[PDB]
């Protein structure tokens, strides 16, 4: 069994051949070994030490080639062969990576045997050009009611998830992954989004929790989690989103759909800072590496929506940025805000105030907007945007002798706000998003008192399932709400509200 | 440009010295004189190798040069100007560094290549010869060049041999193989 | 270890070759590293401090840092003009610009070139760019009007002859 | 299934540390000497084959 | 020519040591043949000992120290001509629109000295726009830089399109939309929209020529894209005489891009974080656009204020160059008025009495006064209630709301999109129109006739049809 | 640190016995509880209470490791746990101490934390 596998493995290593180029470490300090030798070395090429640590050679300096160690300092020690691997940083990519937790290099860290992969592709390749890209046109329903109505997310357009520190930012993201199960399970291959979650700089315990949570909701089977944990060396952390993008490319190029959620680019930044400053490359604004705008921009633009010429693939992306004390003027947030094409701004106050997901309706924007949103959901929730806008403006007036008009707004507004809460770590199908929102929009639930709004929500769903799962099925499949369907819906809501 | 570059200070001195004597076309002469002045410096250990300490004057440095060219009157003349230069730049203290560096550069011009056969413990003379023959025969030594193959003792490399020359190595050793072997059975 | 302006391999090899760079570079230089809008010339031994040098390519600069073994011109003009190893000739004057009666109604460039395009400027003298101001005893307190013809700038705020007076 | 997989993992690390014990035995032998001869001829064969 | 070996590749700053004879002059372009195509490196220092230091225009990953480099001999030379209309051309000067090699006559260095003090155009004059809101309340300056303000969702793209159409009719000029720091999404949209609206007609003869520099491009290439574009424009001005108008996308992102290139080159960072060479570098870009005695480039540039501070050094450095600002606003577009130009935010330099003519000035001042009074009036008209007003005040309210509607103008580019025929109303005829509205000669005309109508003559017609 | 494979999820609820802690953000066994707080906001009092409750309750040994805190605070802690009998120098202590205090050279303060980790 295991004995046979080991016997296969010993047999599976063979004698080597003469290995071109060698170095001897000139000095190794600070995890920045600087090696004298390596006469022909391609820039950014992976070089392997005597000890067994791997490194890449970010600085090719005029007389020494400055390797950055991908492991603990102790491994390399002054003067020691530095072999030239001879392939610029590349990671296995393929359909086969589906369901394995792999580290930045690509080695299986899930321990579910060798990663079967169909190609190894370089980890720095340039983004799709002007003529390859065709404008966004396919909704991606995240399943959170607030995201799906208030801020639509479409295939192939990066949108930030910028919010306050440890306000369960990751939760908002994780919810998106869960909802993709609904489309994923089936047989329509122009519907499956194969998500890849890139956990950069998160403690190994946190990523273990992530792994378990995904397994619990039976979601590992369209997930690949590239994890470069907090422990892992600063080069590995640096290459972690770049590597991840390459994993995504197989999906994009082969013409599937996929969503890669880089969590959190704030920590990606910190890693780049560590590398650059230690390599003595010139410092820059807020002591962040000089070309830091350029680094983030390279990563985030690999996301795209390919034209029909180029196989109609996509690669939606959702970077998560941690705003330190909510200061959105900070250099690393500001750069990212510019680069991205949308924002979801989770606000700590809202989180505390029990609105979870805590999307601040005002300060979130979708720049690709109406291209996304299921056609049905668009129809019955144009109103929803406008109503909430009024509720925000008239919010402060909730401190007396108030006009009837003002009071009408307040009743409708409070009920809507209460309605848009979603219980954590459970997604909600699109076919039930359109009915629930319909009720609030048509003002049926205005009468219902705030405490009973929650009870009403679940009841409405069960009521819809019993009374007219014909109506629900029509809503789901037709995907567009015809006047006749809206008619039936009005009746159904009337019946439901009456009971 | 002179074959074989020497990165950094003190070897910029060597680079200059070589190319300067290359246009005089008296490189052998230079080399011979450099060996000789280095040798009589080295063979005057206290007072004149241990008085290369960096603390001497400009005037005292000039007089150290004057004593050096007093010690023998056979010097290339380019290397007599070189003595002046190192004194004048008051980097005379690194004297032997330039000498060694000129040597490295010189014997590349001569054609000689250096190798190494690091092993755990010294190996047979029969092995030395067989490896030397093979290595010289191979295309790796282009020929029109020589190989001063040096076995060195490195205990850290457990058994085997590692051939090194031209910054190109073939490492077939037991320590290195053991490393890879061990690793593969820890998967 | 260090670095020196004589670190440079081309300088270094000439000296090693026993060649004397004196009596050539007593009054001309040849440019070494240049770019970053300051140029470093090797030689120019007899340069005055803050002399104007003209680079042979038609751009002039003012020697700013006279350092042991290198003189560092600052290029009054575009970087593109001076390429390394160009011959720098001493102009021979501390930076001065033509001054005179006949500058009336002529636009002039910062080096006093006639960029008005009305032909040569007729100018009495040239006078050094920076010169000491009239001291404590060469001056007398202001006592004449400068009539600006704007009420307030000539009523409320009085402005007389020979006085500083900022407009901010 | 879970314990079966765990037991396989337990086997893999157990037979691994036993391999380490055999390695310590191997490096003692004057196979340590005799295999240098093997390496010597192998390098001769290799470098001439280039 | 000279050839040299790559002797460092530290970051995107690649230092090349050339086999001694001649060094490429600072600002010359070196091309390293690569298996990816070419990499254009531009020499930005001479490091001594026959070495140069360059900035890169393509990604620097996978250079091998010792690659042969070939020196072109002068700044990157991008093809230029009227054979280059309707081509997206990248920084290095090669078609990236994938419609095959750009047929071109001449190429010209992308760095060229600004037009001489001698050739400056003595008097300033107004460039006719043809958008009524623009030509009245903030007239574009011939060969000036008029900085568009306000972000997307104000019909920014459509506004930009409109200008291309008007300029072609108005003068005969081409355009070059040069985009620095442009999102790859946005670029796709621009190419697609521009094709659709016929300002680029691939089959036909295009107006605008495109130079697109995505944020994907290296820090160096972001810096040089604007200058690359400027060269295209200048060929039109200098050798085809027509006034042309060269748009720049975020010019903030020109500054931002420059900030990186400085930092990489190792110069000490300067105030607030921007380039030490901040002022002059903005100068090189913003003084090549000028009114020559042949033609004039005129540039509408978009400024995205960082951190919404107009006091920051990057906007401040920008503001010095600007001559007029047309401040598209989202509020204004939400009041139905499209062109979205905010009537009381836009301001122009040329808009002084003796520049724009006494009559134009007087009309403008009055239209400004009416609208200005209207806004203040609207404060208390709303609060007090509509009834509470003076006879004098309701004369103003009436007058103003008619002016407010009259500002609108359906226009040619979006003729396809809206359906409504487009109105390009001449600058002289614009002045006349507002004189009459001020004099209430058409104060008998219903208010819903002033919405979305062309010139004064036109709204006589609409009044009749509306009444019928 | 133990590899990705080694990590194993857990969630058990420690009972702090402090009202604010228990209700509004309970601590969990096997967790990495963190007493973030200000300068002189009563940090010491909080820590002292926690040691009294959690330490005595806990079955296993503990290692109380002090990285750079005042030697006044150090002596108080030493004394306090000698009194509370946690450190019973007649019997066997149910705690170990690794006190590196802020009078120690700049280097030592850095790798004193590590010293504690290894115990």
């Amino acid at each position: 069994e295991v004995s046979s596998i080991l016997e296969e493995r010993i047999k599976g290593v063979s004698d080597e051949a003469n290995l071109n180029e060698t170095g001897r470490v000139l000095a190794v300090g600070d995890g920045i070994a600087r090696v004298f030798g390596l006469n022909n070395i391609q820039a950014e090429e992976l070089v392997e030490f005597s000890s067994g640590v791997k490194g890449m050679a970010l600085n090719l300096e005029p007389g020494q080639v400055g390797i950055v160690l991908f492991g603990s300092d102790r491994l390399v020690k002054e003067g020691e062969l530095v072999k030239r691997t001879g392939n610029i940083v590349d990671v296995p990519v393929g359909p086969g990576l589906l369901g394995r937790v792999v580290d930045a290099l690509g080695n299986p860290i899930d321990g579910k045997g060798p990663i079967d992969a169909a190609g190894r592709s370089r980890a720095q390749v340039k983004a799709p050009g002007i003529l390859p890209r065709r404008s966004v046109h396919e909704p991606v329903q995240t399943g959170l009611k607030a995201v799906d109505a208030l801020v639509p997310i479409g295939r192939g357009q990066r949108e930030l998830i910028i919010g306050d520190r440890q306000t369960g930012k990751t939760a908002v993201a994780l919810d998106t992954i869960l909802n993709q199960k609904r489309w994923n399970n089936g047989s329509d291959e122009s519907k499956k989004l194969y998500c890849v979650y890139v956990a950069v700089g998160q403690k190994r315990s946190t990523v273990a929790q992530l792994v378990q949570t995904l397994e619990q909701h039976d979601a590992m089977k369209y997930s690949i989690i590239v994890a470069a944990t907090a422990s892992e060396a600063a080069p590995l952390q640096y290459l972690a989103p770049f590597t991840a993008a390459s994993i995504g490319e197989w999906f994009r190029d082969n013409g599937k759909h996929a969503l890669i959620v880089y969590d959190d680019l704030s920590k990606q930044a910190v890693a780049y800072r560590q590398l650059s400053l230690l390599l003595r490359r010139p410092p820059g604004r807020e002591a962040y590496p000089g070309d830091v705008f350029y680094l983030h921009s390279r990563l985030l633009e690999r996301a795209a929506k390919l034209s029909e010429k180029e196989g109609s693939g996509s690669l939606t992306a959702l970077p998560v940025i941690e705003t330190q004390g909510g200061d959105v003027s900070a250099y690393i947030p500001t750069n990212v805000i510019s680069i991205t094409d949308g924002q979801i701004f989770l606000e700590a106050e809202l989180f505390y105030k029990g609105i979870r997901p805590a999307i601040n309706v005002g300060l979130s924007v979708s720049r690709v907007g109406s291209a996304a949103q299921v056609k049905a959901l668009k129809q019955v929730a144009g109103s929803l945007k406008l109503f909430l806008a009024q509720y925000r403006e008239v919010a402060a007036f909730a401190q007396s002798d108030l006009d009837a008009s003002t009071k009408q707004t307040l009743v409708r507004g409070e009920r809507l706000t209460q309605l848009l809460k979603q219980n954590q770590y459970s997604p909600l199908a699109t076919e039930e998003q359109v009915p629930l929102i319909y009720a609030g929009v048509n003002g049926h639930l205005d009468g219902i008192e705030l405490s009973r709004i929650g009870e009403f929500e679940s009841s409405f769903l069960s009521y819809l399932k019993s009374n007219h799962n014909e109506l629900l099925t029509e809503i789901r499949e037709k995907g567009e709400l015809s006047k006749e369907l809206l008619a039936s819906l009005k009746s159904a809501t009337e019946s439901f509200v009456a009971t | 440009p002179p074959p074989v570059r020497l990165f950094g200070v003190e070897g910029t001195y060597a680079t200059a010295l070589y190319q300067a004597a290359a246009k005089n076309s008296s490189i052998d002469a230079a080399f011979q004189s450099l060996q000789k002045v280095e040798s009589t410096v080295k063979k005057n250990p206290k007072l004149g190798h241990l008085l290369l300490n960096p603390a001497l004057s400009l005037k005292d440095r000039n007089s150290v040069i004057d004593a050096i060219v007093e010690t023998h009157k056979n010097l290339d003349g380019y290397v007599v100007n070189l003595l002046k230069v190192l004194s004048e730049n008051n980097r005379l203290g690194c004297f032997e560094k330039i000498a060694s560096d000129f040597g490295v550069l010189n014997d590349a011009h001569n054609g000689l290549l250096k190798g190494t056969v690091t092993s755990a413990e010294p190996l047979d003379p029969k092995s030395f010869k067989r490896i030397e023959k093979a290595l010289s025969a191979s295309k790796l030594v282009g020929q029109g060049k020589s190989l001063k193959l040096e076995n060195v003792v490195k205990p850290e490399i457990k058994g085997g041999l590692i051939v090194e020359l031209g910054d190109k190595t073939v490492d077939l050793s037991i320590s290195t193989k053991i490393q890879k072997l061990n690793k593969v059975l820890e998967d | 270890t260090k670095a020196q302006p004589t670190e440079v391999s081309s300088i270094l090899e000439e000296r090693i070759k026993g060649v004397s760079d004196e009596a050539n570079l007593n009054e001309t230089g040849r440019v070494l590293a240049v770019g970053d809008g300051i140029a470093r010339v090797f030689g120019l031994n007899n340069i005055q401090a803050e002399e104007l040098v003209e680079f042979s390519s038609g751009v002039k600069g003012m020697a700013l840092n006279l350092e042991p073994g290198q003189v560092g011109i600052v290029l009054f003009g575009s970087d593109r003009l001076v390429k390394e190893g160009e011959l720098v000739k001493r102009t021979g004057n501390i930076v001065d610009v033509p001054v005179g009666p006949g500058l009336l109604g002529r636009v002039v460039d910062a080096l006093g070139n006639p960029i008005d395009g009305k032909g040569p400027i007729d100018a009495a003298g040239r006078s050094r760019a920076q010169v000491k101001a009239p001291g404590i005893l060469p001056r007398r307190s202001v006592h004449e009007p400068v009539q600006t013809g704007l009420k307030a700038v000539d009523a409320l705020v009085p402005i007389g002859r020979g006085q500083r007076e900022l407009i901010i | 299934v879970r314990y079966e997989a765990s037991l396989r993992q337990l086997e893999q690390r157990q037979l691994a540390k036993s391999v380490i014990s055999r390695v310590q035995s191997e490096l003692g032998n004057p196979k340590f000497q005799e295999k240098v001869l093997q390496q010597s001829i192998s390098e001769i064969e290799q470098l001439l084959s280039k | 020519p000279i050839t040299g070996k790559v002797t460092a590749v530290i970051g995107a700053i690649v230092d090349v040591h050339f086999e001694q004879s001649e060094l490429p002059a600072i600002l010359n372009a070196l091309e390293i043949k690569t298996p990816q195509g070419k990499l254009v490196l531009e020499v930005a220092q001479h490091l001594g000992e026959n070495t140069v230091r360059t900035i890169a225009m393509d990604g620097t990953e996978g250079l091998v120290r010792g690659e042969k480099v070939l020196d072109t001999g002068g700044p990157i030379s991008v093809p230029v001509g009227r054979e280059t209309l309707g081509r997206i051309i990248n920084v290095i000067g090669e078609p990236i629109d994938e419609r095959g090699p750009i047929k071109s006559k001449l190429r010209k260095p992308i760095h060229a000295d600004p037009p001489s003090f001698a050739e400056q155009s003595t008097s300033a004059e107004i460039l006719e726009t043809g958008i009524k809101v623009v030509d009245l309340l903030a007239p574009y300056a011939r060969g000036g830089k008029i900085g568009l303000f306000g972000g997307a969702g104000v019909g920014k793209t459509v506004f930009i399109q409109e200008l291309i159409n008007n300029i072609a009719k108005a003068h005969g000029g081409f355009s070059v939309f040069t985009g620095v720091g442009e999102r790859t999404r946005e670029g796709n949209d621009l190419y697609r929209e521009m094709k659709e609206t016929g300002v680029i007609n691939l089959e036909g003869e295009s107006k605008v020529a495109l130079v697109f520099g995505q944020m994907n491009e290296p820090p160096g290439a972001r810096a040089r894209v604007a200058l690359t574009g400027l060269t295209i424009a200048e060929y039109f001005r200098d050798e085809e005489g027509q006034d042309v108008l060269l748009f720049i996308d975020n010019i903030f992102r020109f500054t931002q891009a420059g900030s990186e290139v400085s930092a990489l080159l190792g110069r000490i960072p300067s105030a607030v974080g921007y380039q030490p060479t901040l002022a002059t570098d903005m100068g090189l870009l913003q003084e090549r656009i000028t009114t020559t005695k042949k033609g004039s480039v005129t540039s509408v540039q978009a400024v995205y204020v960082p951190a919404d501070d107009l006091t920051d050094p990057a906007p401040a450095t920008t503001f010095a160059h600007l001559d007029a600002t047309t401040v598209l606003s989202r509020g204004i577009s939400e009041l139905g008025i499209y062109p979205a130009v905010d009537p009381l935010d836009s301001k122009s330099r040329l808009l002084d009495a003796a520049v724009v003519g006494q009559e134009h000035y007087d009309v403008a001042s009055k239209v400004q006064e009416t609208l200005q009074t209207y806004k203040s009036l609207q404060d208390i008209i709303a609060i007090l209630g509509m009834d509470e007003l003076s006879e004098q005040d309701k004369l103003t309210v009436e007058r103003a709301r008619k002016i407010q509607r009259f500002l609108s103008q359906p226009f040619a580019v979006a003729e396809v999109f809206t359906g409504i025929p487009g109105k390009l109303v001449r600058l002289k005829d614009t002045v006349a129109s507002f004189k009459a509205v001020l004099e209430g000669k058409y104060d008998n005309i219903p208010e819903h006739a002033f919405y979305m109508v062309g010139g004064i003559e036109d709204v006589v017609a609409k009044a009749e049809k509306l009444a019928a």
